[PDB]
């Protein structure tokens, strides 16, 4: 069998972090998404010519669920830590996210890639410098992304899958 | 039919490939085609289309109708509906008056007499749009009206104003009726923990509405005016989990904490029974969260029976819910649904779908964007309409509303409180296991689950 990789969407709530995930299961080319279905979170790529299916859960729009958490925390394998790169509360909540999931998986060694993500036409609040040493603190890749375009979505589940291969 | 102008009458320009798409199948049981996307104009003449009545597309579009259209705006759209103007000069004349204005003037009537009885929050939320409605409502003149002009007048001043056999006996253990001082997870009984708290989150199930959630309302910076049922309802959830965790870790004593674990795998049995999922879930949580899934002294100790009710009802989430899916969909109400599922279905929908499509330069409102989340909120409300045969227990109900496990703490400070406790009842390796002295003077044992009259 391929490689299966349990891969987990977290993020504040409200600041369209449901775009990541669906820009990447989307071809491009078609605007037409169903998630009541295992192909809107079901994709089988080549990273570095090995194939292997990434099974992506994001729970966006459960944030209020604040108890449920620690059951995808432990089976998730890598973990996309997504802000809205025009929303600062969004960036400061990353840590205790962080936090949540090392206590979970019990190891300060958990694949994990930090998403700043564009989200629309609004104004930047958060600098790439300060994602970019707030994910070296944490020693994780940063990567910064454009709902509308489509930049960078590839590279932030790219780089997460390699995490995963080279813990 | 010679149709008047569009210059005198902006619902005659006709169809075509610029104002009006639709999809490939027909309405399941009408034979009606699906409209897939179109300009107001035309969607306001598909509304009140003079050929035939379209119930499916009007519930759709009055649920889902505020992301491209006002309140405001959609009066006025089916006022100017209803005036249709006489086609520039009999058979005619009498024939454009009985199968196009009075089917369309009927119609429009249809869409009122709906938006009053199922979206009266419009107008409770804006007083000059029940304002309009009643002045046009009033110059409504027709012995063919006058009956539907009734009927929505009565609708309007009754919205302004504002069934089973017996049900199983209450069941009590140690905590005796009216002894609200001494309940607690292990006073009560296990069966009507359950059943109470499955009549409490039933009804903050029903109480969450659509406007609630259409246009993911609840993510938004007014979640707290636009959705405070669904808000209530998530709280109850995550604060009972928390209650089950709580209850476990402060149970120092081992032997104390096996019969805790065991008394809610009990409750964990009675809301599998009930079809309780949000309660079946909320063990779940309690159960996977980190204070307690490390708790192995404890779980070591689990009669076998019990630890597989709790790995049957663990698998329900696991692969996306797809057991918890395929369980809903195979029993009848009642019961309750774990919402979450509906809220990412819903959000994902609105997010990973176009507002408007584009056909030959020209804008189109995307409906059935629409018509997809209408069908998650229809599934909603099926299950809401069944009550469980079980009656309330009002101390009981009183216990389960005003618990608050966290206290004044905030979030953090409290699952770190939890998670600390977890480290100190039971240390990581290689550090020896305490013993603590024990916490309940009155007997561990369980009733059971079995009903104890009939
Ligand atoms: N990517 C992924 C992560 C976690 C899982 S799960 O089976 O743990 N789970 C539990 C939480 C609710 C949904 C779910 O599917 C599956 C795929």
């Amino acid at each position: 069998h391929m490689t299966e990789y349990k891969l987990v969407v977290v993020g504040a709530g409200g600041v369209g972090k449901s775009a990541l995930t669906i820009q990447l299961i989307q071809n491009h080319f078609v605007d037409e998404y169903d998630p009541t279905i295992e192909d809107s979170y079901r994709k089988q790529v080549v990273i570095d010519g090995e194939t292997c299916l990434l099974d992506i859960l994001d729970t966006a729009g459960q944030e209020e669920y604040s108890a449920m958490r620690d059951q995808y925390m432990r089976t998730g394998e890598g973990f996309l830590c997504v802000f809205a790169i025009n929303n600062t509360k969004s960036f400061e909540d990353i840590h205790q996210y962080r936090e949540q999931i090392k206590r979970v998986k019990d190891s300060d060694d958990v694949p994990m890639v930090l998403v700043g993500n564009k989200c629309d036409l609004a104004a930047r609040t958060v600098e790439s410098r300060q994602a970019q040493d707030l994910a070296r603190s944490y020693g994780i890749p940063y990567i910064e992304t454009s709902a509308k375009t489509r930049q960078g979505v590839e590279d932030a589940f790219y780089t997460l899958v390699r995490e995963i291969r080279q813990h | 039919m010679r149709l008047p102008s569009a210059d005198v009458y902006r619902f005659a320009e006709p169809d075509s490939e610029e104002n009006i798409i639709f999809e490939e199948n027909m309405q399941p049981k009408a034979g009606i085609p699906i409209i897939k996307a179109g300009t107001v104009i035309k969607l306001i003449e598909r509304l009140t289309y003079h050929m035939y009545a379209d119930p499916n597309f009007v519930r759709t579009f009055l649920t889902t109708y505020r992301s491209f259209c006002k309140p405001q705006e959609l009066l006025s759209l089916i006022i100017e509906r209803f005036e249709i103007p006489e086609p520039e000069p009999s058979a005619e004349l009498k024939r454009f008056r009985k199968e196009y204005i009075q089917p369309v003037q009927l119609r429009v009537l249809n869409v009122c007499r709906h938006w009053v009885e199922h979206h009266f929050y419009d107008f409770e939320r804006d007083a000059y749009l029940l304002q309009r409605m009643e002045e046009f409502i009033g110059t409504v003149r027709g012995k063919a009206m006058k009956k539907w002009v009734e009927s929505i007048t009565k609708i309007i001043q009754r919205k302004k104003i504002a069934f089973q056999s017996s049900p199983p006996t209450v069941e009590w253990h140690i905590s005796r009726p009216g002894h609200i001082e001494t309940f607690d997870l292990l006073t009560l009984h296990p069966i009507e923990i359950a059943r109470q708290l499955t009549l409490l989150e039933s009804d903050l199930y029903r109480a969450v509405q659509p406007s609630e959630l259409v246009g993911s309302v609840w993510t938004k910076e007014d979640k707290e005016i636009n959705s405070p049922n669904l808000l209530k309802m998530i709280r109850h959830t995550t604060n009972l989990t928390l209650w089950f965790e709580k209850c476990i870790v402060e149970t120092e004593n081992l032997e104390e904490r096996v019969a805790v674990v065991s008394r809610i795998i009990e409750i964990l049995q009675v809301f599998q029974e009930l079809n309780n999922f949000n309660g079946v879930l909320e063990v779940v949580s309690a159960m996977n969260s980190s204070p307690v899934y490390r708790l192995d002294h404890t779980f070591e100790q689990i009669p076998s029976r019990q630890k597989k009710i709790l790995e049957e009802a663990h698998e329900l989430s696991e692969d996306h819910y797809k057991k918890y899916l395929a369980k809903l969909r195979s029993i009848n109400p009642p019961c309750v649904p774990f919402f979450g599922i509906y809220l990412t279905n819903i959000l994902k929908t609105e997010e990973g779908n176009p507002e408007v499509l584009k056909r030959h330069g020209k804008e189109l409102i995307n409906f059935s964007k629409r018509r997809k989340v209408a069908e998650i909120t229809g599934e909603i409300q099926q299950y809401q309409n069944q009550p469980y045969c079980l009656r309330v227990e009002s101390d009981i109900k009183r216990f389960f509303e005003n618990l608050n496990p966290m206290g004044n703490s905030m979030e953090k400070e409290f699952t770190d409180y939890l998670f600390n406790k977890s480290l100190e009842i039971e240390p990581r390796n290689p550090k020896p296991l305490p013993r603590f002295p024990k916490k309940y003077s009155y007997p561990l044992k369980s009733p059971g689950v079995r009903p104890s009259n009939p």
